[PDB]
């Protein structure tokens, strides 16, 4: 809350001592939207930390979309998102409740995959440098790694809940009682037969005993969490630290951090209500209180693909909707009526998060066009 | 003759066509069977835009071809 204010305060502050004798400007980035991570890894990976603070503009190939600022936040979103498709093994699914994601240490399927970290540590520190959001969601692990914190077991139950209990039961009970074994190595899933790496000298040839059982819970985390990904770690970190100075990054907390990339974690429509402002509509108007209740009748999945409809991105600024950013400064979410026709779909321009909504003639009308059209039109530019 | 065209989320609109009908006609067919207006249709093929001027034979979309549609709401 306000605690976090205070530090991001002195953490931009600090920021922006540092480009103070910076001639920026504006730099293009071509991409391709069905390759959007690999085109702009060919645009972007090889340019200069200085270079990178420069204002990035996004031109989508084939697409009308003309960036003032909402072209620039899909941007960040749709490459957050393919950062994690498995097809590139730069990243894996953490198991548990909410989804995150975990270094791949079978990454050397991609020859250049050092290359790749180097270039998404970039990106997510790009992202924090521009204030713009990402949908990206890492383990206690990662976080503390990039906040320069010491990774204890502990943070196992984080990176695997399941994993992490089994260790609790040995450390709790007897090896006699496991009905299995355990060695001082753990297992290389690179499709080989019981390929496995040592925790220590020797380690596959020493048995876990009791006398032992608290260095073998030790050392596993310690690989599982940082020795597997070693390569993969200070690559990601180095790309990350050209932009973000570490000493800047870790004043926040893990869960802060986690808040700075990924925005807040909902979307409060009665926030949304409440900065709200109509163009030839009136906040009594028949179609915004149709339009609201639709909206509140959508489900967090919905909801999230009405926000990318009308600002670019899913996620929502920290300050909240009285934060909303457009062009030059704050534009709060606008409706504007379209009068056009009544049979078209709503449209929207990201760029100030404006709606053009329809004097649309029942509310049953209305909810079926809101829906059509955000979850046919998610992403994607057609108009100027 | 039956085209399929497939939406941004994957849904799949059957149409029942012939080779000499235009792109026009076609989004006016998808129009009957989703209520969309054409001018907020866009149809792709093999990676190419289709104008509404040609005919489906005239970028050699042949039975059980796939269109995508995309919609110009967004800027």
């Amino acid at each position: 809350g306000p605690d976090f204010d205070v530090k991001r305060k002195y953490f931009r502050q600090e920021l922006e001592r540092l480009d103070e004798g910076l001639r920026k400007e504006d730099m293009a980035v071509h991409v391709r939207r069905d390759h959007v991570f690999e085109d702009s890894y060919r645009e972007l990976h090889r340019k200069s930390p200085e270079e990178m603070k420069n204002r990035l503009y996004i031109v989508f190939e084939g697409e009308e979309g003309q960036d003032a600022g909402g072209l620039l936040r899909e941007w960040y979103m749709i490459i957050s998102r393919e950062m994690f498709n498995p097809m590139y093994a730069l990243f894996r699914t953490s198991p548990g409740d909410r989804v995150t994601y975990t270094i791949n240490p079978s990454s050397h399927c991609n020859p250049n995959h050092l290359s790749y970290f180097k270039f998404v540590g970039r990106i997510v520190a790009k992202a924090v440098y521009d204030n713009r959001l990402l949908e990206c969601y890492f383990t206690r692990s990662f976080y503390k790694h990039i906040l320069g914190k010491s990774v204890r077991y502990t943070d196992m139950e984080s990176e695997d809940y399941h994993f992490y209990q089994g260790l609790v039961y040995l450390l709790e009970n007897d090896v006699s009682t496991l009905g299995y074994d355990l060695t001082f190595s753990t297992e290389v899933q690179e499709f080989g037969v019981c390929e496995v790496r040592d925790l220590k000298p020797n380690g596959a040839n020493i048995l876990v005993t009791e006398e032992n059982k608290k260095e073998y819970v030790h050392l596993v985390c310690q690989m599982r969490m940082t020795g597997a990904i070693r390569k993969q770690l200070a690559a990601f970190l180095e790309g990350f630290y050209e932009i973000i100075p570490k000493r800047l990054i870790s004043i926040f907390t893990e869960q802060e951090l986690e808040l700075l990339i990924s925005g807040l974690p909902t979307i409060d429509i009665d926030d949304l209500k409440s900065n709200t402002e109509y163009h030839k509509y009136q906040s009594n108007s028949i179609q915004i209180q149709w339009f609201w209740r639709a909206l509140r009748s959508f489900d967090q999945a919905d909801r999230a693909k009405f926000l990318q409809f009308v600002t670019g991105t899913s996620k929502v600024p920290l300050q909240g909707f009285a934060a909303l950013e457009g062009m030059n400064g704050i534009q709060k979410f606008q409706i504007h009526r379209d009068d056009r026709s009544t049979d078209r779909l709503p449209s929207a321009h990201t760029c100030f998060n404006q709606l053009d909504l329809p004097a649309y003639e029942s509310f049953e009308k209305l909810r079926h066009m809101l829906l059509l059209a955000i979850q046919e039109c998610s992403e994607g530019f057609g108009l100027a | 003759m039956q085209i399929f065209v497939k939406t941004l989320t994957g849904k799949t609109i059957t149409l029942e066509v012939e080779p000499s009908d235009t792109i026009e006609n076609v989004k006016a067919k998808i129009q009957d069977k989703e209520g969309i207006p054409p001018d907020q249709q866009r149809l792709i093929f093999a990676g190419k835009q289709l104008e509404d001027g040609r005919t489906l034979s005239d970028y050699n979309i042949q039975k059980e071809s796939t269109l995508h549609l995309v919609l110009r709401l967004r800027g």
